[PDB]
């Protein structure tokens, strides 16, 4: 069902990193609920789906809505080490990120975003 | 000249309705502020537009000493030659 | 709010078939839904008793990059009601619906769409609308559906591919009639994502006359979402349609 | 033109397109000198 | 060169700094290491001299952090500019980082000695940051954003 | 001659020129400003008019 | 199967083909004012609204109908009129809301300053010379 | 030049207002009040000059179709205490007929 699923090797680390640059830069939207909000606001830049999850059908919602925006998603393999990358104190399972057009961390996303549209 | 009798039309008239009174004092103020912001802002564009023209007709102030200046230089640089 | 019951007026718009609803402190833009009476997902909608079989959708711009693209006044949008449409990048059908809308019962718009579920979402709708053909498949590999697809006058896109140009080039070699059109939208980020959007255009139109297309109108639907365009352009002449 | 402000463009960052006319061309070969070294040194990036 | 009235003052508006002296330093800077690009463009390819003098190059460049970690040759090497100069000052990362509301009141932040990096307080707006320093900022100890005493407006107005 | 605090300090003068040309910007051109309103999609708030084309023809 | 026929012999168009049945709008003075009101809807919204120039000689459009906001099933809270909010004209719906308090105010203001000095200034200045 | 000037220099005056011993006859026609009455005048003067230019040189037989449709000014001659030279038209309402008057009475 989760088929575009990344891939282990460090391309999910790169992930989780470029999510710790993030959830410091305050780009950052965490949970599920809050997925929906900010690519249904259409802020996202890219959001990052956990497939560790007591049943996926969340995370498999989620890609119905991101494919009805035309922005990336990708799976990663854990929901503890995701909410970790975070630093929230609690697993998550859906965390996104949006735009600000004024820095590097957007090269770093073009980048990532473009390896995750080479997955697919 | 305006009717000092008084018409079968004017007599038969209908007296209007109050909610049609409110409607139509309304409609009234509506237009007159409309008529006013019209005209403060056709005043200002038709100052902005003077102005404009204004610096036209100076840069073809200009236009005409470089001209002259140029048209000089080439029949003085010209004039001896032919002599 | 231009809330729910307020008394509009809605005029036609420039374009043969769409339509300009305004009212009060906010105008908006509207179709006659051939499907009667029912929304789709929540979208607002319109009734007037006409001296029950009369009504309207709004249409969100920042759902559907089409509805920018009328409120950015393009110059010929190319689908007349009653006209054959390529539809490409149909996700979960909000906008295809739109264009099935304005091209009512004697057009027919073919939705094609590479993921599942949102096929499925579409597919529903295609049911409901008696003019939209329903095409799951892999949008790179047209003679697939080359069984379905007749020839058409205009093809929409809205993929975000990088061989986008590519795409839509063979599928102009299928699908699109001898003087055709086509309507696509484009995204910096995911053509390239360093560049400046506009050199990016401008590489991606460079492309589509290497396609033998004609560019024939561009623009950026600017105050609705960031660096995208809609671009224009005719196929294999310098006039639209015959 | 969008990516553009008060008369500069923020568009054109490098690398730089350049289009060559016709007396430029005649003229640089004129005056013997390599197109796309000169171009690179005098606007200190890449171009084509 | 209207076009380099208004560039120079986006440059500024989009940065708040102060005059076109500095915008124009700034900018000297980047010519000196433009210049650098290249003379190591103009020795050819697998050349020793090349080979090391451009490693070393993208490495100071990627130490201070202002070409990305991403893109590590030449060509990005003369495809940088002002813009991502004035990215890693100073005055930017206090905004970015979530401080100073705004650019201007870091500005000031930054006069009256506020924010450190690493262990000294910082007065200077144009000092430029390390991509190995550039998260250790924050505000210092004697300032009552940190702390330390409350400040003289608070000190008056318990008096 | 007689000056102004936007003069006598040149930090400020260009942080207000900046402003009002950045206003004066939002006058031209489309400025991208956020997306849709938080609390939904409320019509094109100011207006629609047709018969206007803004596309650049190639 | 086959029977005998009728014949049936006995302008611009009513309902336009090309835009799905629109019909040849009707000339009623309630929706004159409802085409006045959207034509002036600068002056409406007094201060926090501006709007597209629309500009021409007549503003009476050949086809447009009045019709109804349906409903917001994402958003029916508030985007949804009251019962008492709801109205049958435009005009009198922007009659029954607020603000009409500063309309007369900016109407008083005008009346006064095109009453600045015209004639019932001069006729006092009369009264005082005629005194 | 422009910068050759002063502040005080480019100071400049403000009017007279009018002396309050008189006020009761009327605010004081200083320059552009007095401007503004005469270009007033004067076009009001040539306007009324052109049109005696034309009503010396009318020809008496004119013939036009205005004249088997309108009634004309005359004069005080024929036309008694209430005359002014105007060419009258209509206001605007006729003579309506019998029939249609039964209708309004009708539905009144």
């Amino acid at each position: 069902a989760a088929w575009p699923k990344a891939e282990d090797p460090a391309l999910v680390q790169e992930l989780l990193d470029c999510v710790q640059q993030a959830s410091h830069y305050r780009q950052l939207k965490k949970g599920a609920n809050e997925t929906t909000k900010s690519v249904n606001r259409g802020t996202s830049e890219l959001v990052i789906l956990a497939a560790d999850t007591q049943p996926l059908s969340i995370v498999l919602h989620i890609p119905l809505i991101c494919e009805e925006k035309n922005v990336p998603y990708v799976y990663v393999p854990s929901k503890v080490a995701l909410g970790r990358a975070c630093g929230v104190s609690r697993a998550v399972i859906a965390v996104s990120l949006t735009s600000n057009e004024a820095s590097d961390l957007n090269s770093k996303i073009r980048a990532l975003r473009d390896k995750v549209e080479r997955l697919a | 000249k305006p009717q000092k009798k008084e018409t079968y039309m004017q007599k038969r008239a209908v007296v209007v309705g109050r909610e049609e009174r409110k409607l139509r004092d309304l409609m009234q103020k509506l237009t007159t502020i409309r008529k006013e912001k019209i005209a403060k802002r056709k005043a200002k564009k038709e100052a902005q537009r003077e102005k404009l023209k204004k610096e036209l007709a100076e840069i073809e102030e200009r236009r005409r000493e470089k001209q002259k200046k140029e048209k000089k230089e080439f029949w003085e640089r010209e004039g001896k030659k032919r002599k | 709010g231009a809330k729910a019951g307020k008394k509009v007026i809605v005029e036609p718009h420039r374009h043969k078939g769409v339509f300009v609803a305004r009212g009060g402190k906010e105008d908006l833009l509207c179709t006659a839904n051939l499907v009667p009476g029912e929304s789709v997902y929540g979208e607002k909608r319109i009734s007037v008793e006409t001296p029950t079989k009369t009504e309207y959708r709004i249409w969100n711009p920042f759902r559907s990059k089409l509805a920018a693209g009328i409120l950015g006044g393009l110059e010929t949008i190319y689908m007349k009601p009653g006209s054959k449409v390529l539809y490409l990048g149909a996700a979960s059908g909000t906008s295809v619906s739109h264009v099935a809308d304005i091209v009512g019962p004697t057009g027919a718009v073919y939705a094609v769409e590479f993921s599942h579920r949102s096929g499925r979402d579409l597919i529903n709708m295609a049911t409901r609308r008696t003019n939209v053909i329903p095409i799951v498949e892999d949008a790179r590999k047209p003679m697939a559906y080359r069984m379905l697809v007749p020839m058409v006058d205009v093809i929409f896109a809205d993929v975000a591919q990088p061989d986008q140009a590519r795409i839509v080039g063979i599928n102009a070699r299928l699908f699109l009639k001898q003087g055709g059109g086509l309507l696509i939208s484009i995204k910096a980020s995911c053509i390239d994502s360093t560049a400046p959007p506009e050199q990016v255009f401008a590489s991606e139109v460079q492309k589509l006359r290497e396609d033998k297309f004609f560019p024939k109108e561009q623009l950026t639907l600017e105050p609705y979402e960031r660096d995208h365009a809609m671009v224009s352009c005719v196929y294999l002449q310098k006039e639209f349609e015959g | 033109p969008s990516s553009m402000f008060f008369e500069h463009n923020e568009a054109l960052v490098p690398p730089y397109n350049v289009l060559v006319d016709t007396n430029f061309l005649s003229r640089t070969v004129g005056a013997k000198l390599p197109l796309l070294e000169s171009a690179m040194d005098c606007l200190y990036a890449s171009v084509n | 060169e209207a076009a380099r009235l208004d560039s120079e003052l986006k440059l500024v508006g989009e940065y708040g700094l102060r005059n076109k002296r500095e915008v124009w330093r700034v900018l000297l800077t980047l010519s000196k290491i433009r210049r650098a690009a290249r003379i190591l463009l103009t020795l050819d390819e697998k050349d020793p001299k090349r080979l090391f003098e451009g490693n070393a190059l993208i490495r100071r460049l990627v130490r201070i952090g202002v070409l990305d970690e991403s893109r590590m040759k030449l060509d990005y090497v003369l495809a940088l500019k002002a813009e991502d100069f004035l990215e890693r000052r100073l005055q930017t990362l206090v905004y970015k980082l979530g401080l100073a509301k705004s650019i201007h009141h870091a500005r000031v932040l930054i006069r009256q000695r506020h924010i450190r990096v690493g262990k000294q307080i910082v007065n200077v707006p144009s000092f430029m940051v390390r991509l190995d320093s550039q998260k250790h900022i924050d505000f210092a100890l004697t300032s009552p954003f940190g702390g330390g005493r409350p400040g003289r407006v608070r000190r008056k107005k318990a008096k | 001659p007689n000056r102004k605090k936007e003069q006598r300090n040149p930090r400020v003068k260009k942080r207000k020129k900046y402003e009002e040309k950045q206003k004066k910007l939002r006058s031209v051109k489309a400025v991208y400003k956020g997306g849709e309103g938080p609390g939904g999609y409320q019509g094109e708030l100011s207006g629609i008019k047709t018969n206007l084309v803004k596309s650049v023809k190639l | 199967e086959l029977s005998v026929r009728v014949p049936q012999l006995p302008g611009p168009p009513d309902t336009l083909s090309d835009w799905y049945n629109i019909p040849r709008t009707n000339l009623t003075p309630e929706l004159k004012r409802d085409l006045q009101l959207l034509r002036m809807r600068d002056v409406v919204a007094m201060g926090k609204q501006f709007f597209k120039k629309d500009n021409r000689k007549d503003f009476v459009p050949e086809y447009c109908q009045v019709g109804t906001i349906i409903a917001g099933a994402t958003d029916g809270v508030s985007g949804r009129l009251t019962r008492k909010e709801r109205k049958r004209t435009i005009v009198e719906e922007v009659l029954s809301s607020d603000s009409v308090s500063k309309y007369k105010r900016k109407y008083h203001e005008i009346q006064e300053h095109k009453k600045s000095g015209r004639k019932g200034y001069y006729k006092k200045l009369m009264a005082a010379r005629k005194r | 030049m422009s910068s050759l000037r002063h502040a005080i220099q480019r100071r400049a005056h403000k009017e007279r207002a009018q002396p309050l011993e008189r006020q009761r006859l009327g605010i004081l026609e200083k320059k552009k009040d007095y401007r503004l009455r005469a270009r007033d005048y004067k076009k009001k003067q040539a306007v009324l000059k052109s049109l005696r230019q034309k009503a010396a040189e009318r020809n008496e037989d004119e013939f036009y179709f205005g004249m088997m449709s309108r009634k004309g000014p005359g004069s005080a001659l024929t036309r008694g205490k209430g005359f002014t030279g105007t060419v009258d038209g209509d206001r605007g309402n006729k003579a309506l007929s019998v029939e249609t008057v039964r209708l309004l009475k009708t539905q009144d």
